[PDB]
């Protein structure tokens, strides 16, 4: 319903894509 | 001077370089006390997601071949790897860490494109991620 | 390691090799001669494998995961009472329908699960026991 | 996607998938 379109539109890839990336922008902004 | 086609077919396939894109690409031996890790002879029917042969074959001199940027983990130049399903579901599916199951398995070398080290301990430890990024929807600079 | 075996067909036989041998085995031998007693009942006779495991102390462990090899042999396939002087005169042959997913029973663990994996490996005292026996009339390349 | 793939794709569509998709199908997830 929509844990689909947000378990899946975050899997593009498995790994390190938005994925790793706010964690970096969790790391930038303070 | 054959070069024989244990390195012929074995020198990649140039596969994995391009397959799954050649980078991210890291640590972990070519095997130690086997006993445990596992989906060893078993990733459904080939070995895609582990690897066969060949230190000094490939790596001495393969070259340069299809990247990512920089480097560096931990260390260096020895033993190596072969996946597509990278940091994250790296190690909800194989290699668990620190030590492991078997004895400690050692070392290697990566090259990703998110600027840092050691690819153990905070990367690599089941790191749900995936679950704590519903947690920065209302993060940082919200009233 | 910790292996051997309990047997034949049903009416389980733990004779003087076959279950009176567990001493400094695993020695809990009053309830668990009917634990592994449904686990190997009402399945007949060809060759029905036990698994069976190491501990600290005294008991409870796992049976079996698959009993191939010449077992989905000789219930049907390849009319296999594979007479004396094993045979090159066709003891019976077949094709791969009472070989390949009679059991898929084999996919548990031979660490190849695709078929002609497992399919093939249990063709292995059935099929090239002297009478090759055929998984085609070989495919035609082109 | 990190860099620029979001950096502002947000610009152009700002107060409207974000004071939407926190409070909004973002309602709608797990």
């Amino acid at each position: 319903m929509a844990l689909d379109i947000e378990r899946i539109k975050e899997e593009l890839s498995q790994a390190t894509v938005l994925e790793l990336k706010q964690l970096i922008d969790a790391l930038k902004e303070a | 001077m054959p070069n024989k086609r244990n390195v012929e077919l074995l020198a990649t396939l140039k596969e994995n370089l391009e397959r799954a894109q050649g980078s991210f690409f890291l640590v972990n031996y070519q095997g130690l006390p086997a006993k445990e890790t596992h989906a060893l002879r078993q990733a459904l029917k080939q070995n895609g997601a582990r690897l066969f042969v060949a230190k000094n074959t490939l790596i001495r001199l393969a070259l340069k071949e299809l990247g990512l940027p920089e480097l560096d983990g931990l260390q260096g130049p020895s033993a190596v790897y072969e996946d597509p399903v990278a940091a994250a579901k790296t190690l909800v599916q194989f290699a668990k860490s620190n030590p492991k199951g078997i004895p400690q398995v050692k070392s290697g070398l990566l090259q990703g494109q998110i600027l840092t080290a050691k690819d153990v301990e905070a990367l690599a430890e089941l790191p749900t991620m995936d679950e704590l990024r519903a947690e920065l929807v209302g993060v940082l600079q919200a009233p | 390691a910790v292996v051997k075996l309990q047997l034949p067909a049903g009416k389980a036989t733990p004779a003087p090799p076959v279950g009176p041998a567990l001493g400094q085995h695993g020695a809990n031998i009053m309830e668990f001669v009917k634990a592994f007693n449904a686990a190997t009942a009402n399945m007949g006779d060809a060759i029905v494998p036990v698994e069976i495991t190491i501990y600290a102390d005294r008991s409870f462990t796992f049976v079996t995961k698959t009993p191939p090899a010449s077992y989905l042999i000789r219930k049907a396939a390849g009319l296999e009472k594979g007479a004396h002087k094993p045979g090159r005169e066709k003891v019976g042959r077949i094709t791969w329908e009472q070989v390949l997913e009679i059991a898929k029973q084999k996919m548990p663990d031979l660490n190849t699960t695709d078929l002609e994996a497992a399919a093939r490996m249990i063709a292995g005292s059935a099929r090239s026991m002297g009478v090759e026996v055929v998984g085609a009339p070989e495919v035609k390349d082109a």
